[PDB]
């Protein structure tokens, strides 16, 4: 079957910047190629058609060009909302095939994460377990650290980590920490702290509470 | 404006049939100037296409699934659908379908993409816990715990609320159950005159569940 190498997997520009991404086809396609776009939890939306005819709506910024086996998507000035993954589509000899996707990320200013505890509610506690959420809110870089302290001990293998991509506005991430305990265990402690270092704060910021209160 | 929006359940046994159907609206699926496929996303990874079919019947698959792989077309009834047979883990992908023009490589517009887990495990109902705000601004969240498969939909004041909302994505646990944790930030002002609902649903488990966050 037709290959299409995208290229390349990802990259991070700033606003205002050109940003390109190219596709090859294994051998020659004339311009059946499209250019499509994937924001996060959402379906693609077709940005350019027959390689370089831009679809209705989209904004004038983007552009497509080639012929035959060189296929170039550009960008021409980077928006935050652009943040999304871009895969180009062959569709000749009627046998459909995508690139492997471009993941663009947007390059913005150091911006240092709030951080928010949350103690475990009261209905949780009735089924046995605690868990014990931080919250660190529009922070960049993506680089940060979390540890959890219970009576000002380190914690280890109890908590996990989520983080949300990209925000389409502000450019910035958000993290959630999730300690998880036993109720057993949660009522031996008194004081629950979370420790966040990152690139934006002068020092490690701790936020905690004390069971009670 | 034509719109699509498909169906069938997100939890499929291996070694069974996967289904799902698209409905067409706002336009017909008669139409000699389009063709309608299936394309599907495995979590994490790209995009494939399986096929597609036109309102006379005619079909083009993706070869590398044609044996596993059926696609028929309802124009009485506007629809056009996919079955895939004997799925397996590998099949666990999220499903696409979309209009499509050929020769171009034009996909427009496009389903919403509905979520299939292939999987033997039974269906699990999410617990909702409050993460209750306590302190300008102040946040304040749920806790969807223990829940599958996969999707959970979070919003807020039945989508009232959408700016500032973070919902995060989900983590599987070591059972093997997932669980996740949506967050908003509000005005502190706001706390004891502003009411904050998160509503969890869970189509897999017809599961709806609206809690109120107070601060404790």
């Amino acid at each position: 079957d037709i290959q299409m190498t995208q290229s390349p997997s990802s990259l991070s520009a700033s606003v205002g910047d050109r940003v390109t991404i190219t596709c090859r086809a294994s051998q020659g396609i004339r311009n059946d190629l499209g250019w499509y776009q994937q924001k996060p939890g959402k379906a693609p939306k077709l940005l350019i058609y027959a390689a370089s005819s831009l679809q209705s709506g989209v904004p004038s910024r983007f552009s497509g060009s080639g012929s035959g086996t060189d296929f170039t998507l550009t960008i021409s000035s980077l928006q935050p909302e652009d943040f999304a993954t871009y895969y180009c589509l062959q569709d000749y000899n009627y046998l459909l095939t995508f690139g492997g996707g471009t993941k663009v990320e947007i390059k913005r200013t150091v911006a240092a994460p709030s951080v928010f505890i949350f103690p475990p509610s009261d209905e949780q506690l009735k089924s046995g377990t605690a868990s014990v959420v931080c919250l660190l809110n529009n922070f960049y870089p993506r680089e940060a650290k979390v540890q959890w302290k219970v009576d000002n001990a380190l914690q280890s293998g109890n908590s996990q980590e989520s983080v949300t991509e990209q925000d389409s506005k502000d450019s910035t991430y958000s993290l959630s920490s999730t300690l998880t305990l036993s109720k057993a265990d949660y009522e031996k402690h008194k004081v629950y702290a979370c420790e966040v270092t990152h690139q934006g704060l002068s020092s490690p910021v701790t936020k905690s509470f004390n069971r009670g209160e | 404006q034509l719109q699509l929006q498909e169906s069938g359940p997100g939890l499929v046994k291996p070694s069974e049939t996967l289904s799902l159907t698209c409905t067409v609206s706002g336009g017909s699926i008669s139409s000699s100037s389009y063709y309608w496929g299936w394309i599907r996303q495995p979590p994490g990874k790209g995009l494939e296409w399986i096929g597609s079919i036109y309102y006379s019947g005619s079909t083009y698959y993706n070869p590398s699934l044609k044996s596993r792989v059926t696609i028929s077309v309802d124009t009485s009834k506007n629809q056009f659908s996919l079955k895939l047979s004997s799925v397996t883990a590998a099949d666990t992908a999220v499903y696409y379908c979309a209009r499509e023009i050929t020769m171009i490589a034009w996909f427009d517009p496009w389903g919403q993409g509905t979520l299939v887990t292939v999987s033997s495990a039974s269906t699990k109902g999410p617990s909702v816990f409050p993460l209750a705000p306590s302190s300008g601004t102040a946040a304040l969240g749920c806790l969807v715990k223990d829940y599958f498969p996969e999707p959970v939909t979070v919003s807020w004041n039945s989508g009232a609320l959408t700016s500032g909302v973070h919902t995060f994505p989900a983590v599987l646990q070591s059972s093997g159950l997932y669980s996740l944790s949506s967050v908003v930030t509000v005005p502190s002002s706001s706390l004891g005159t502003q009411t904050y609902i998160c509503n969890v649903n869970h189509k897999p488990s017809n599961t709806k569940v609206d809690k109120k966050v107070e601060p404790k």
